């Protein structure tokens, strides 16, 4: 969870230094996919970590900072799409997202 | 076993002839190694340790079949870079002889030639997978050249597809796979050397492909300086297992002399750079300098030579460069400790590694920067224990070595006449965040003040048994007075390079608008340009024709001041002609007049003389060339743009005067003349 | 004056003796104010040379020649090689 | 240093003159009556010419003194031989020398 | 004078083996050779004889 | 030499001279040679262009399909030659220290 | 060399992907049924929390002998840490999670501006912006 | 002005150019070229 | 350009005017350049000074028979004549 936090936090710096930008150039679109995939990875996990269900392993989830992680998420899926959908190069990008 | 090892270490020695090979491989097993007791030594059913032995000659003769291996692809590459190189000519030849019928086609040929031979090289080369004529020019006669090798190099690697073994692969495997199988081996380097050898010869390619980086090829001429070459480096590598001595010493401040006069050094980095050198004399480096922490750094000649041998590698070629960047870490973390022998240091060689260089400055590490701004930070607090010993008096901080630190920041900050703002920022941040580091000067709580603190050193200076100990191997040690100067000009050159841009102040960034609001606040103008009007002392004759020379090393000079003028240049600016002319007026003009006096064969070519030619012509001639346009309009104040006008010329008359200083004289004259 | 051929001939010399004045006496030269000459009088032929072999192999003279011993007789044989790397651009050498 | 003891006879006509090469079989004992070096052990003859100051001046004397096919006995004082400084880890300081010396030839 | 001692301790005690291994690592330790310690063990041990 | 051709001596004895020979002749020269072994450099002479991967030979197409015997043959890669002193006890020592 | 050993290879026929599962199984088997479950806990535990070669390469045999969700490997991973009570092989994960990196602004800007400069220099001769 | 100035191979001493063709060989041609030796080895190692 | 450069241009001007005889544009045959050194340096040669440059081009003129010479040859066979008379005018350091 604290991993995935950081990650967060570092993807949405990445946004907001991207937000001014009309559109996103190739090293950036690389590096998002890169966070993107390493994300994706870490929600898997823990994904595995909690089916079953896991009771223990949900109790602790709940009171950790997943919350937070998540809410940077939601914040930077919806105002990503937005960008990513006014432009049809990123279209790819968009997809991973 | 006995026999075994005198076997191995002879073989290792190479002294066997190939007819003793041929016996010793007979011995090992005589029906595969059977040129056109039966029973050999590897079928012998021997103890563990016999066989360890037996492994190590399989690995000798291995090692051999990788060395005929690499020689052969050499001798193929000369025979078929030979003939690339021909048909290049004839290319050439053709493609001149075409009189530019059809630019379309004439700049597409001649693109490639244009491009730079290792991109030719590679061009010409990639045609594995097939290509066309347009796209790769090599005939089908060269490229079956090529196609031919190819496959004779995998089929003897073995990748191209018995009860007997019949080749030197398939017996070490079978060997090594019969043993394992018959026996659960009780010895770790046996089981070791086993496996290490099964695998080798089942990736075939794979231990070419490891070697082939370690693979150079010299023309004959070359030879006998490379054999000594070698010799030399065979020499500093043997030194890496034995404690230094005096002896050994010696032996490695000649070997580097040497290695340093020989041409191969200069003709062939990239062989160098494949041998290990720079590794290698690095770890010798690093070894000594670790040995007696506590006490000193035992042997300072032969670090200081290390240190000369690895800089100047540095600046041999950008590639040693970046080799040595890869490294800066470890030279940060052994350059704690230094300046006791007041030669070249590791710290002095990591700078080297990132001089002039914007990708490494790029690419510089935000924690290697912090281990240096801390290094600074305990300069900064603590006093330094050899002065001590010495005897010197105790101020509480170390200037001698916050200066090497602000040194080698200054070179990470600074490159190419440009400041970098990635790592000036990154400086900046760290030095405010530990604010010691600026001296206790700049102390915040109760600093004096930087023009306090400098009249403060040039007391101290004045006064003995308080610049040094008073109770003289290279000029009488070190004098605090001068220290303390000379930190105190390095910061503020430091704060200065870290100044930002004049473009990215026009274009108005936030970031450089709050770095150079951040520098303002550090270093007042006022101190600044009452530093720049403390006055100098100049050589006087007196005392029946003797020359009173200012002593450099334990006196303000004018170096000094160049750092403050710097400062004034980048950070703050001359932007108003009142100011401009009280500068002038109070700290430059002054200095002009001094230089120009100075002129005279008696006081010509001292050092203070040298030293203040050197200051005006790269800090103040240029800064007033710059402000030129600010002169018009300045008839109030005639008599002192008169008297500046002919001290200015009066220089330009001027002996001992280098051809670039004169030039820059004369231009700051024209462009002082154009606008007045 | 006289015969233009060998009014040539005196420029070439004249040119070559005001370095020769400079750095010797009167004839000795050396490449270290060579390089100087060569580079900036025959600034208006290389502007038009395209024949990049022979200006490489110029740039490759002067880093060879840096011991710093010439004559008049290098001089003008490294600038006549200058000259015909300038003009085989406009007419065929072979 | 130095004394000489024949211990075979020579011709007693060829001895060997100032640059002139010199073949001899030596067997160097301490004066206690220790073995510490000797060229026959090695089975290679010790070449040395005179007046180079390749060997020590007991040397230098001594063989300078036999005749060629001679065997003689040289007793080498401290100071002609190595002498204080010695030669370390083989030769302990201030030890006499005696040396067993055969010339063979000289050439 | 250390090592002076330590073969002073096979002169006055006899021929131990383990005093030979003490000298013996005071050469070599981790695969580095101290030349001080070989060379005065040479000098004080051997040419006696 | 005897004790390296001697059958009766003690194993360990047998042993510590053979090891003895090595480290007082041998030892120095072969870690020099072993060290310098790891790398290749390859004069341009005759006999490196004389070099081949395979023996001539007529058995198979891709050379002869037997390799000539390891360590066997001619090697160009440059390796320092060896230096050895005399054994001799009655040269007279540098005058200087 | 034992991680490639797992091959771990149009939807195909069922029986085809059930004979795939099987020699996956099976080569897994070679290498589990011979210790190396118990080898990456104690490389994983050995490397201390620094990473490297040597750890990454023990991560991917892991993952090669646990490709598919190996029972009978997650059970022998158990019973080793379970009997063996090592705290090493947990201190060492949570400190490779810590030294784990993300996504560097500054470093993006570091190498934006290193690529934008070029080199004067001929490529073959000069490094021209190749960096990791 | 380097793009326009020549960079011919064959004005290139024999030496560099053998470095460059055995750097350009060991990466165009010996490190594409595939070899699975992997299950086999495992196989005879496993027997 | 410097008045060098006018001097170049004036040595490749006559080195045409008299390929144009034999050679194609910057080749020239012997048979003809001879004519061409001699009748051009009838100055220099008419007041040559040093007796070995003099006859060192007297042989060379039979020395190179094989109607081809380039323009280096040319020039450097020329000055051989000039910085003879040259180096006998002027004191020579």
């Amino acid at each position: 969870v604290d991993y995935l936090l950081r990650l967060q936090e570092s993807i949405s710096d990445f946004y907001w230094y991207y937000s001014g930008k009309d559109v996103i150039e190739e090293q950036g679109k690389r590096n998002f996919s890169k966070a993107m995939s390493v994300a994706k990875q870490v929600f898997n996990s823990l994904t595995e970590y909690i089916q079953g269900p896991c009771t223990g392993n949900q109790q602790s989830l709940a009171h950790s900072r997943l919350w937070d992680a998540v809410v940077g998420f939601l914040h930077v899926f919806a105002h990503m799409m937005m960008k990513l959908a006014q432009d049809s190069s990123q279209i790819e990008l968009l997809k991973e997202l | 076993v006995p026999v075994l090892k005198l076997v191995s270490t002879l073989l290792v020695m190479g002294v066997f002839s190939d007819e003793d090979v041929k016996q010793i491989l007979k011995m090992i097993e005589p029906e595969v190694f059977r040129e056109e007791l039966e029973e050999g030594l590897l079928q012998m059913k021997l103890p563990e340790s016999v066989k360890l032995q037996m492994c190590h000659l399989l690995e000798y003769f291995c090692d051999q079949e990788l060395q005929h291996r690499v020689e052969s692809l050499a001798a193929f590459a000369e025979c078929y870079v030979d003939k690339m190189q021909g048909n290049q000519r004839g290319r050439y030849g053709l493609l001149m002889k075409a009189f530019t019928m059809s630019a379309a086609e004439t700049a597409r040929r001649t693109r490639e030639f244009r491009s730079p031979p290792q991109e030719q090289i590679n061009m010409l080369l990639h045609f594995k997978n097939g290509a066309d004529e347009e796209e790769c020019p090599l005939p089908e006669e060269i490229r079956q050249e090529l196609v031919n090798f190819h496959q004779d190099l995998l089929a003897h690697c073995g990748i191209q597809l018995e009860h007997k073994p019949q080749s030197l692969q398939e017996l070490v495997s079978h060997t090594v796979v019969r043993w394992a199988q018959e026996d659960f081996v009780q010895s770790p380097e046996l089981v070791r050397a086993m496996f290490s050898l099964l695998h080798r010869q089942y990736d075939g390619l794979g231990e070419l492909l490891r070697a082939l980086p370690r693979a150079y090829t010299i023309s004959v001429s070359s030879v006998e300086d490379t054999m000594s070459l070698l010799e030399c480096l065979g020499q500093i590598r043997s030194l890496l297992i034995v404690q230094m001595g005096p002896q050994e010493e010696n032996l490695m401040i000649q070997s580097i002399g040497n290695i340093m006069n020989n041409k191969v050094f200069y003709q062939h980095p990239n062989l160098m750079r494949a041998l290990g050198m720079h590794e290698t004399v690095m770890e010798v480096m690093v070894n000594v300098l670790g040995g007696g922490e506590s006490k000193e750094i035992r042997f300072p000649k032969m670090v200081t030579s290390c240190c000369r041998f690895l800089c100047y590698f540095c600046r041999i070629s950008r590639q040693n460069q970046r080799s040595m960047f890869d490294h800066l870490s470890y030279l940060l973390e052994n350059s704690g400790i230094g300046l006791g022998m007041q030669g070249s240091t590791p710290l002095d060689v990591a700078a080297a590694s990132v001089i002039d260089n914007n990708e490494l400055a790029l690419a510089l590490q935000e924690q290697d920067l912090e281990k240096v701004v801390s290094y600074l930070a305990g300069c900064g607090l603590q006093s330094c224990p050899m002065l001590l010993a010495k005897g010197y008096p105790d101020i509480g901080w170390n200037p001698c070595g916050g200066e090497r630190y602000l040194d080698f920041l200054r070179f990470a900050v600074f490159v190419n006449g440009e400041s970098v703002e990635e790592n000036a920022n990154v400086v900046v941040r760290l030095l405010i965040r530990k604010p010691e580091c600026f001296g206790p000067a700049l102390r915040g709580e109760g600093g004096s003040g930087l023009l306090a603190a400098i009249e403060e050193a040039i007391r101290i200076s004045e006064d003995p048994a308080r610049d040094g100990p008073g109770v003289p191997p290279e000029e009488n040690r070190v004098h605090l007075g001068h220290a303390i100067m000379s930190f105190y000009a390095a910061l503020i050159d430091l704060l200065g390079r870290c100044a930002p841009e004049t473009h990215l102040i026009q274009a108005g960034k936030g970031e450089a608008l709050r770095i150079r609001a951040i520098l303002r606040s550090l270093v007042p103008l006022d101190d600044l340009v009452g530093i720049i009007s403390l006055p100098l002392q100049i050589p006087t004759l007196g005392k029946d024709g003797a020359l009173v020379q200012p002593k450099m090393s334990a006196s303000f000079v004018p170096d000094h001041k160049a750092s403050m003028v710097l400062f004034l240049d980048r950070v703050y600016g001359i932007e108003n002609q009142d100011f401009l002319l009280h500068v002038l007026d109070v700290g430059f003009l002054p200095d002009m007049r001094a230089a120009a006096s100075l002129d005279t064969a008696t006081f010509s070519t001292t050092e203070m003389a040298l030293a203040l030619n050197r200051y005006l012509c790269l800090a103040v001639l240029p800064l007033i060339t710059k402000c030129a346009p600010l002169f018009a309009g300045t008839e109030h104040r005639a008599i002192m743009v008169d008297s500046m006008l002919h001290t200015v010329y009066r220089l330009s008359r001027g002996r001992s005067l280098t051809k670039a200083q004169r030039d820059v004289i004369e231009d700051c004259l024209m462009a002082l003349c154009r606008y007045i | 004056m006289g015969s233009e051929l060998e009014s040539a001939m005196e420029t070439l010399i004249n040119v070559f003796h005001a370095h020769s004045g400079k750095e010797g006496d009167k004839y000795k030269l050396s490449k270290k104010e060579l390089k100087d000459l060569l580079q900036t009088e025959l600034s208006g032929f290389l502007d038009v040379q395209k024949d990049a072999d022979a200006v490489d192999k110029v740039m490759k003279e002067l880093d060879e020649n840096g011991d710093g011993e010439v004559d008049f007789k290098e001089y003008v044989v490294l600038v006549a090689a200058l000259t015909v790397a300038c003009n085989n651009f406009f007419w065929e050498t072979s | 240093g130095v004394q000489v003891e024949t211990i075979s006879p020579g011709d007693g006509r060829t001895f060997p003159k100032r640059g002139q090469t010199c073949v001899v079989h030596y067997t160097g004992m301490l004066e206690d009556g220790k073995k510490f070096d000797s060229s026959r052990d090695r089975n290679k003859p010790f070449k040395f010419t005179l007046g180079k100051q390749e060997v020590i001046r007991g040397w230098e004397e001594g063989v300078a003194q036999m005749s060629v096919g001679q065997r003689a006995k040289l007793i080498i004082s401290s100071d002609y031989a190595y002498g204080a400084t010695g030669h370390p880890g083989i030769i302990p300081p201030h030890a006499t020398l005696v040396f067993d010396v055969e010339l063979l030839k000289l050439e | 004078n250390h090592i002076k001692s330590i073969i002073s301790l096979l002169d006055k005690h006899g021929r131990n083996h383990k005093v030979l291994d003490v000298l013996c690592s005071l050469c070599v330790c981790n695969g580095v050779a101290v030349r001080s310690n070989q060379d005065l063990i040479t000098e004080n041990l051997l040419p006696g004889r | 030499l005897h004790a390296l051709e001697d059958a009766r001596l003690p194993g360990p004895l047998r042993a510590g001279y053979y090891d003895l020979l090595i480290s007082i002749h041998l030892e120095s020269a072969c870690r020099s040679r072993r060290s310098m072994l790891s790398e290749y450099i390859v004069p341009l002479t005759p006999e490196t262009r004389a070099i081949t991967l395979f023996p001539p030979g007529r058995s198979a197409e891709d050379g002869p399909r037997r390799h000539g015997l390891p360590g066997v043959g001619v090697t160009t890669s440059l390796r320092p030659p060896h230096h050895f002193s005399p054994p001799c006890f009655v040269v007279a020592l540098p005058a200087a220290g | 060399i034992m991680a490639k050993s797992c091959h771990l290879e149009v939807e195909v026929s069922f029986e085809e992907k059930e004979m795939e599962k099987q020699r996956l199984l099976y080569q897994q088997s070679r290498l589990h049924n011979r210790g190396a479950a118990e080898m990456v806990l104690q490389m994983i535990s050995a490397c201390k929390g620094e990473t490297g070669a040597m750890v990454s390469s023990t991560l991917k045999l892991g993952i090669s002998i646990l490709n598919g969700g190996n029972a009978e490997v997650q059970q022998k991973m158990l019973d080793y840490l379970k009997d063996k009570k090592e705290v090493g092989f947990f201190q060492s994960i949570q400190a490779l999670m810590q030294t784990c990196s993300v996504l560097d602004l500054n470093a993006f800007e570091r190498q934006n501006k290193a690529e934008g400069l070029g080199m004067v220099n001929e490529d073959g001769t000069v490094i021209n912006r190749q960096n990791g | 002005v380097a793009c326009f100035r020549m960079t011919p191979l064959y004005n290139l001493p024999t030496h560099r150019a053998c470095n460059m063709f055995l750097e350009s060989y060991k990466a165009s041609w010996i490190l594409t070229e595939d070899h699975s030796f992997e299950d086999r080895m495992i196989d005879d190692l496993s027997k």
